[PDB]
């Protein structure tokens, strides 16, 4: 089977159906896992948002109890949901997507409808915690990767073959992607050779896109489940969750939130090249 | 390293201990040793100590070691220590003394960083003075806009290289309604967008408007000035005067 696996809020779920709460270290067609509620899925994609349910009806989104909220699509049937932070991206396979805010009681459209085809099928969508960054165009996946700049209202397309970013790894094609659960600027990508390599990048508005980490997929791991500080979490080839501390993050796994945030800043400024700022961030450590 | 130091002091080359303490960035221990072995290194090491104290955020001891790291021979070292004392005194809230040492240091870079420090304390006037001292008219205009003291903004505009501050000051004048310093600022802001709008609205000079279009390829108000001014029988020549 496809073994639809997800990771969110330090909860990793694999369809077998192993559920690992790695924050507490407890192990027990698609599955979505949070700290409190786990939802299995008539919808192409559905998930829990606390007690909210993101039911995906024909060109429509609803929230009901275990009918609460309604959202209308004017744009193809939405089939890509990704909740991160307090923002949810709802995307289709017809080069269109929207971002809805969840900092309030109900989902409100943070961004209006946009056309990926005008800017540039869609493989999959993912979102950041802040929701300001919203993707793989295509039914085989394509090397190019698109990120929609909501605030400045543009698109940035990075080509795997050429290593160039157009504003509107050469033998690898992305097949899966995720985001860090704390830093909206940290993005990850799984690329299969046209073997499998994991590329983590930092999205800096004032500098662009940066090559943060580039490491081959571990032998025991077969798919990129995601990350959460300070571990890359992968689906292990048959605890079916493999956690690898980040290369910079070796040794500070048991530190407090302030120290891990400071060395997160260190890694980000190293990707920028800001040696001085990374030095300042490390200073207290 | 404790045993290594204990053995070094008993050796025939005691200063070696200081060296390793200096090589281990143990500046406190290095200062403790240097009072006996090498007192000439007492200032330099002390300054380095303060630098670490500066980078650790412990500014109180950084000020003390900066003022304790002053010499009478190395002019560059003395100037660096004086700049450190100025920055610390500024961050102590002793703003008068801090800016006093800021004035009496021949280095524009100290003014550059001190402007940012004052921006951290948000003292717009002091930051403006510091920026305007060495070479920084643009940052002085920025902090003056933050303080909304547009007289000094206009004074700095001939030397201001930032069109954004020109745009902000022109918007301020549009709020004031003079519409003439606004025109000059917009022209310095690469904003004929607003110059032609003012010539359509306030100055009402169609001839200068079309001259602006001819000399700068103004577009946004190009059709609009003709639309407003086409109210005559021969005003078709005017709607052709905009090259249509």
């Amino acid at each position: 089977r496809a073994m639809s696996s997800h990771f969110h809020q330090q909860v990793a779920a694999m369809q077998v159906l192993n559920v690992c709460f790695l924050s507490t270290g407890v192990a027990h067609s698609g599955v979505f896992a949070t700290k409190d509620a786990v939802a299995v899925w008539e919808t192409p994609v559905l998930a829990m948002h606390e007690e909210n349910v993101y039911t995906v009806e024909s060109n429509r989104v609803q929230v009901r109890t275990w009918v609460k909220q309604l959202l209308l699509f004017s744009e193809g049937n939405p089939c890509f949901l990704d909740i991160c932070g307090n923002f949810l991206v709802v995307g289709t396979d017809l080069a269109h997507f929207k971002s809805f805010d969840l900092s309030r009681r109900e989902a409100k459209a943070h961004c209006s409808c946009r056309s990926l085809a005008e800017l540039v099928g869609i493989a999959s969508l993912r979102c950041s915690s802040s929701g300001s960054t919203i993707i793989l165009p295509s039914n085989s996946p394509d090397s190019k990767i698109c990120f929609y700049d909501v605030e400045m209202d543009t698109v940035t397309v990075f080509d795997f073959k050429t290593g160039q970013i157009d504003r509107r790894l050469k033998n690898y094609v992305p097949v899966n992607h995720f985001w860090d659960q704390s830093e909206p600027r940290l993005f990850v990508c799984e690329a299969v050779q046209e073997d499998v390599l994991i590329l983590s990048f930092f999205i800096s508005e004032e500098h662009g896109f940066l090559l943060h980490e580039s490491f081959p997929r571990p032998a025991t791991s077969h798919s990129l489940l995601g990350m959460e500080v300070p571990y890359y979490y992968f689906t292990r080839k048959p605890q079916m969750v493999s956690r690898r501390p980040l290369r910079d993050f070796v040794g500070l796994e048991d530190c407090d939130k302030a120290t891990r945030d400071a060395m997160l800043h260190f890694s980000f400024f190293v990707t920028i090249g800001d040696m001085d700022e990374a030095f300042k961030s490390i200073k207290l450590i | 390293y404790n045993l290594a130091q204990d053995l070094y002091l008993a050796s025939s080359c005691p200063i070696a201990a200081l060296e390793m303490r200096r090589d281990l960035q143990h500046w406190d221990s290095a200062l403790q040793l240097a009072k006996h072995l090498a007192p000439d290194q007492i200032p330099f090491i002390s300054k380095e100590y303060a630098i670490q104290l500066e980078f650790a955020g412990d500014y109180v001891n950084a000020l003390a070691h900066y003022e304790k790291g002053i010499t009478g021979d190395n002019k560059e070292h003395d100037e660096a220590c004086l700049a450190g004392v100025a920055q610390m005194s500024i961050r102590m809230g002793d703003i008068r003394r801090g800016v006093n040492q800021a004035l009496k240091h021949p280095s524009r870079v100290l003014k550059r960083d001190c402007g940012a420090i004052l921006e951290n304390m948000k003292q717009f006037s002091e930051a403006a003075q510091l920026y305007e001292k060495g070479l920084y008219y643009d940052k002085a205009a920025s902090v003056y806009i933050r303080s909304k003291n547009w007289a000094k903004v206009g004074d700095l505009l001939p030397h201001v290289s930032s069109p954004k501050i020109h745009l902000q000051y022109a918007k301020a004048k549009e709020a004031d309604g003079r519409y003439k310093e606004a025109v000059v600022a917009y022209e310095n802001a690469k904003q004929w967008q607003s110059v032609i709008r003012i010539y359509l609205d306030h100055l009402n000079n169609p001839e200068k408007a079309v001259n602006i279009v001819r000399e700068t390829q103004s577009l946004d108000g190009a059709k609009m000035v003709a639309r407003f001014f086409l109210q005559l029988g021969d005003y078709g020549s005017a709607i052709q005067f905009l090259v249509m």
